[PDB]
């Protein structure tokens, strides 16, 4: 359970990074 | 007319299916490329 | 045409009123139902009759419910109050208030107690106006009965059975007493480990001690009347297959590519 | 001219808000043109702030300068102000400002115009704007105080929006329909509909919170206290933090009531919360009275605060309270004891007779709030022989639920991982 | 974020037992020892 | 037009499905 | 066999030339040089005499590879 | 409004076949709001349908279909919608009607597709009223001047008769023929169905007032019918038409396989100068010589 919790937290952090990168890329491309 | 609406419904359903399918496929492509 | 049929409706409704204000009452009620069907039960959002004859339809439905309670017909009973509650709650603005309504609603509430649909009961309690719940006696008395029952003062509700707002509350006291005996049973099943015969008798109010064998002749948890009845004593292995399924599910959900 | 200076500053703010509206509109064009049938949610995220900052002259100039593509529909906006998605979003802003002005008649006329337009246009990226329009139309008819035809019409719209496999519209329609049923006290029909329907598992957090609140209300009045309490706690958790004070207050009140019914005591932190202290103070008095077990205090507080009790709606639950007041007494008596006798139970609960105490403890067994045995041969209530719960499958089950949840979060995250190219 | 405008709107960490009204423990102890 | 678009989009859907299962299998092999 | 399979895939898909690049692009950036060669030849056969744009775009980086 | 249908379900539960019909009428009236509670009472409607009926076998079917629709069990809803019969009233603007028609079409297409490949004898029987609803939809499409996409529906349903009827009785016969050929050669995969559709297409081309012999020859190439194409060429040469025959032979060489060309040449062998130079063109001497010279 501890292992799965850590893995899920890491996955969420990766998704947050991906969202930030995608929004930055789209904003830069638009402007 | 009635069958026109029938096809519009079918287009919409399969179009949403295709859109989400393409999104998932591009995500998988990024993963495999990594 | 229409006016003539309305006049005939009033005519045989007054005929029934003069009749009783049993079997022939049933056929009269059937005729009234048929006539109302050539007429309309519910205007249903698009006719808007606003009929004193619709008030009369509500009335004849009430007398039909009275006949049903006299006959002790639970199906027709429920049918008649379903229709009556529709009429009452739906067209409050269009129709005038019926003073002979809270009595029937309280009777329905008592029947709900006796039949053990407490959830429904509370639904009708919510539906009812809040003030009447306290102000009225016809509505409050079922509320007090439920209050005592769900508190657990079975002796107190037995005592309160004597208080009846009207004779209409008939045979519902009896079926509710049977329900109370059922709850006391419940207590016997999953509490009161190793209960005694006389204690069971004087808790679970059966009839005469010779009939005390009741509820064991029928519900019968293999009572095994070993003098004390033992309460029939009514009341460590690894689930490896299930837990292995769970663990294999974890492995599968880890290994899947998604 | 301080008035002139303020007007010029207001017009500068108007230009900024018009630029914001342009940004939202272009986001709508991006969404429709491209994949990801979204970013309409991005545009709507500022919808509350834009609606708050709206102005009469702002809307008038917007309608005057826009809607130039085609159609003369600006004749339905200019007199009262004196594209696939852009028309819908601007028009939604217009009707929101009309509601702010409180002119319900033309508000509902214009909303019906919206509703016909959206019913005509069977698009898939317009579903979110349609849901927002449905919510605001339910609200305008609430302000008009009719809420009669909404039942039928939103029911039909829900049928259409569930025949189409939509989530946001389904959730919004279900929430509004349940709100109508509750406002009219049609608890039976609400229960039937929630039983025979399925809430979209992936729905907006706000709609999820609303649905849990309504379902908890249904269960509480339907005699499902455990389910009502857990659903209501989940709704409170899902609800926003620095807003929605009224929704949070209602959830807190009903949750406190349902906990008191279950037989527990609410956390004092709720009452201590500044945003809820004054609102919940009557329920603080009620909680104190129940904990003390003083029927006189209970009755006097009920008489004093009956007003708020119609304002919210708890009377059936508030008498079910008295029931669970005695239930809480017996639960604590069994909690802080292991072999207490029936006579001691009667003495401590002030019950009239040991037989009455016996009946009450049996009903406590009904409710499962004492989880204890009893023996009337000697007359004492033995408790379940407490077991060291670690050499058993309870820890396994708990860890299993949590592990499954963590795996599901990982799966959902790695699926939501998106690449726009 | 979205807001619910639909629904109408000490420096310590207190405890439930605190509000309970009872005699001072000094008086309670004095009584206990007097009757013991 | 309508039927032609429907058939084209159906073909696109099925093809993307096969390409997805390919990407899955090949990702498995690359992990190996 | 892997290379031959990719070429055969191109043979299968030539009838819709724009469609094949969507597939063979992912192979084109493959760690197996035989798979890369198969991707190249499959794209060539599929889009032969078509002058497709993304096919040439994919070929270019492959035209600059360390393997022969 | 009404706020509760319990009274109406109670009316339904009775045993009077004069009250029952009015109860069903009101139920159908209010189903747009009260399927919620009508659902658990549907079984009563099911048993009330499964009987002599007395107009119930016609109205209870519609009511049950409506309630199962509002639920979401389209599989069960469709059967009772069919059992309703003429009460369906296909020609009307209603969302329930639209969706039930869509599900009917989907089920019919699925059954036709799955049974076509099965033996000529072991074909699962189709529902006659289902076929009737589908035929009514066909007729509506034809009447609404929507001749296009009627061929699409027919192709999906695997029925060549309606496809032929709609392609024939319609404006722009050459345009519809070209569109159908595009669909048949491009999208649809099943080889047997493609052969049948192309057979129908060539039949229509021939029966046309001025047959499109070029499209006919291309279809013949696809079908691999050297005897038929040889007969076509023999007839064309017999009538005073030579340019069409020459172009047909040129396209035949440019498209069809060597074995097919040899077979058609043998069929031709089995004025005569016309036949001789037609055979030479089919062999392709002039084709290769022209390409070499170019």
């Amino acid at each position: 359970y501890l292992a799965s919790l850590i893995r899920s937290v890491v996955a969420l952090h990766n998704l947050i990074n991906n969202k930030i990168a995608n929004r930055d890329a789209e904003k830069k491309e638009g402007q | 007319s009635g069958l026109r609406q029938y096809y519009l419904s079918k287009i919409e359903e399969l179009q949403l299916i295709v859109n989400d399918k393409s999104q998932n496929l591009r995500r998988l492509q990024a993963q495999r490329n990594e | 045409t229409s006016g003539a049929v309305l006049q005939a409706a009033t005519g045989m409704y007054e005929q029934l009123k003069g009749e009783w204000n049993l079997s022939k009452c049933g056929e009269e009620l059937g005729r009234l139902k048929l006539v109302l069907l050539e007429l309309n039960f519910l205007p249903t959002t698009g006719t808007k009759l606003t009929k004193q004859q619709l008030i009369l339809a509500r009335d004849i439905l009430e007398i039909g419910a009275q006949w049903s309670i006299l006959r002790k017909d639970i199906p027709s009973f429920e049918r008649y109050m379903a229709q009556l509650k529709c009429y009452y709650f739906d067209y409050k603005e269009q129709l005038p208030e019926s003073a002979y309504m809270h009595q029937l609603l309280g009777l329905n509430l008592l029947f709900l107690l006796s039949q053990n649909r407490v959830a429904e009961f509370h639904t009708e309690l919510e539906r009812l106006p809040a003030k009447d719940i306290q102000t009225n006696v016809y509505i409050k008395h079922p509320v007090s009965l439920e209050q005592y029952l769900m508190e657990g003062s079975y002796n107190k509700v037995f005592l309160a059975k004597g208080n009846i707002p009207a004779e209409s509350y008939t045979f519902f006291i009896d079926i509710l007493l049977d329900t109370i005996r059922d709850e006391i049973a419940g207590c016997i099943e999953k509490a009161y480990e190793k209960i005694l015969f006389t204690e069971a008798t004087r808790i679970l109010f059966f009839n005469t001690p010779k009939k005390m064998t009741d509820y064991a002749k029928k519900r019968g948890w293999v009572l095994g009347p070993n003098n004390y009845y033992s309460f029939a004593s009514q009341q460590t292995t690894i689930p490896s297959t299930e837990l292995a399924k769970q663990v294999i599910e974890y492995a599968r959900q880890l290994e899947m590519i998604v | 001219t301080a008035a002139a200076a303020a007007e010029h500053s207001q017009r500068e703010l108007d230009t900024v808000t018009l630029e914001d509206i342009k940004e939202h509109v272009k986001q709508l064009e991006k969404a429709v043109s491209g994949k990801e049938p979204r970013f309409v949610l991005r545009a709507l995220r500022m919808l509350p702030s834009t609606s708050r900052r709206l102005n009469h002259y702002v809307l008038y100039k917007a309608v005057q300068g826009f809607f130039t593509s085609n159609n003369a529909t600006r004749d339905f906006l200019l007199p009262f102000l004196e594209l696939p998605e852009v028309e819908a979003y601007l028009q939604l802003l217009v009707v929101i400002f009309m509601m702010n002005s409180k002119r319900y008649k033309e508000a509902q006329k214009i909303s019906d115009d919206l509703m016909q337009k959206i019913s005509t246009q069977n698009r898939r990226a317009l579903d979110l704007v349609a849901a927002k329009c449905y919510y605001y139309h339910a609200r305008v008819y609430e302000f008009l105080d009719k809420l009669d035809v909404v039942r039928s019409f939103l029911h039909a719209r829900l049928r259409t929006a569930t025949l189409r496999h939509d989530a946001d519209g389904q959730a919004t329609l279900l929430n509004l329909l349940l709100r109508n049923y509750l406002h009219y006290s049609l608890y039976d029909q609400a229960e039937k509909l929630v039983s025979k329907s399925v809430f979209p598992e992936q729905a907006n957090n706000n709609e999820w919170a609303r649905y849990l609140y309504y379902t908890g209300r249904i269960k509480a009045i339907q005699l499902e206290y455990s389910e009502a309490r857990r659903t209501m706690t989940n709704a409170l958790r899902k609800a926003p933090q620095h807003t929605a004070v009224g929704f949070k207050q209602t959830v807190h009140k009903l949750l406190i009531v349902v906990e008191l019914l279950l037989g527990e005591i609410p956390d004092r932190l709720q009452f201590r919360q500044p945003s809820l202290k004054r609102s919940l103070m009557p329920y603080f008095l009620l909680t104190q009275a129940v904990r003390t077990g003083n029927l006189a205090k209970f009755n006097q507080v009920l008489d004093q605060f009956g007003e708020k009790f119609q304002a919210d709606g708890t009377y059936t639950l508030i008498i079910r309270l008295r029931h669970n007041v005695i239930k809480t007494g017996v639960r604590m008596i069994s909690l802080s004891y292991s072999r207490i006798s029936l006579a001691d139970i009667a003495q401590k609960l002030q019950l009239d007779s040991p037989e009455d105490a016996e009946f009450i403890v049996a009903k406590a067994i009904r409710d499962g709030v004492i989880e204890a045995s009893i023996n009337h041969e000697k007359g004492y209530v033995q408790s379940k022989e407490m077991i060291d719960i670690y050499s058993t499958r309870e820890p396994q089950l708990a860890f299993h639920q949590r592990i499954s949840f963590c795996l599901d979060i990982h799966n959902m995250s790695v699926k939501a991982m998106r690449f726009p190219p | 974020d979205d807001e619910f405008e639909e629904f109408p709107a000490h420096v310590w960490e207190d405890n439930w037992d605190d509000d309970n009204v009872e005699d001072d423990f000094s008086n309670q102890l004095r009584a206990e020892l007097e009757k013991h | 037009d309508l039927y032609s678009r429907y058939k084209k989009l159906q073909q696109e859907l099925e093809f993307l499905e096969v390409q997805e299962e390919y990407i899955k299998d090949e990702q498995k092999n690359l992990k190996k | 066999v892997r290379r031959a399979a990719v070429e055969s895939l191109g043979f299968i898909l030539f009838r819709t030339p724009e469609q094949c690049p969507s597939v063979v692009s992912l192979l084109s950036e493959s760690y197996n040089p035989h798979v890369r060669y198969g991707a190249a030849m499959a794209l060539g056969i599929c889009c032969a005499g078509t002058g497709n744009k993304e096919a040439i775009n994919l070929l270019e980086p492959m035209t600059n590879d360390p393997v022969n | 409004m009404i706020t509760s249908a319990a009274g109406i379900i109670s009316l339904l539960d009775e045993d009077e076949p004069q009250l029952k019909e009015f109860a069903l009428h009101k139920l159908n009236a209010v189903v747009n709001d009260f399927w919620a509670e009508i659902s658990e009472s549907v079984d009563k409607i099911e048993v009330l349908y499964e009987d002599e009926g007395f107009r119930s076998r016609q109205f209870a079917a519609l009511v049950a279909s409506k309630v199962f629709y509002h639920l979401g069990a389209f599989e069960e809803s469709l059967n009772y919608a069919l059992g309703a019969g003429d009460l369906f009233n296909v020609n009307d603007n209603s969302e329930y009607v639209e969706t039930i028609i869509a599900k009917c079409i989907d089920h019919y297409t699925k059954q036709c597709v799955e049974n076509a490949d099965l033996p000529e004898g072991e074909k699962k029987p189709i529902d006659q009223r289902l076929e009737g609803i589908v035929n009514k939809m066909f007729q509506r499409c034809l009447d609404d001047h929507k001749y296009k996409q009627a061929i699409g529906i027919a192709l999906e349903t695997r029925r060549l008769d309606v496809f032929e009827k709609t392609i024939l009785e319609s404006n722009d016969v050459p345009g519809m023929l070209a569109y159908s050929l595009k669909l048949c050669m491009s999208l649809m995969q099943n080889k047997q169905f493609r052969n049948k559709v192309l057979r129908v297409l060539v039949k229509i081309y021939m029966n046309l007032e001025k047959p499109d012999f070029i499209n006919v020859c291309q279809c013949l190439i696809f079908l691999d019918d050297p005897q038929a194409v040889s007969d076509i060429l023999e007839k064309l040469v017999k009538e005073d038409n030579l340019l069409m025959a020459y172009q047909i032979c040129f396209d035949l060489y440019e498209s069809a396989s060597q074995q097919f060309l040899s077979s058609v040449i043998q069929n031709l062998r089995t004025p005569k100068d016309q036949t001789l130079k037609m055979i030479k063109i089919l062999s392709g001497e002039m084709a290769i010589e022209l390409h070499l010279q170019f």
